[PDB]
């Protein structure tokens, strides 16, 4: 009950920066996820050179 | 449910202008990793004769 109360207090400070910020955060998050996927794909092709 | 919603916000300074810069940096990094992935794919072609259709060594 104490941990839930602290986390809910911090989230309330970011939610105050508007929908536009949330859009940016969503975009950033999407891009980081694609970079992570491409790096992961390059690593898997090198192990296969027999 | 409340902690998971907080970890998505931490790499981003609460400043929109600075976030746009981080987004542009992430777009450059995505183009470089895509070129490296295409080159390694082409060298793929020549090596010749011979052995069946088949073989070990």
């Amino acid at each position: 009950k104490q941990e839930l109360s602290t986390s809910r207090q911090i989230l309330s400070s970011y939610e105050f920066l508007g929908p536009e910020f949330e859009g940016l955060v969503q975009e950033y998050t999407r891009l980081k996820d694609k970079i992570k996927d491409n790096r992961w794909m390059l690593q898997e092709l090198s192990k296969s050179l027999p | 449910a409340a902690k998971e919603k907080l970890n998505s916000y931490l790499d981003l300074a609460p400043n929109p202008s600075l976030v746009k810069v981080k987004i542009e940096e992430a777009k450059r990094e995505l183009k470089a990793t895509e070129v490296e992935l295409t080159t390694k794919v082409n060298m793929m072609e020549f090596v010749v004769p011979e052995p069946s259709k088949r073989r070990l060594k």
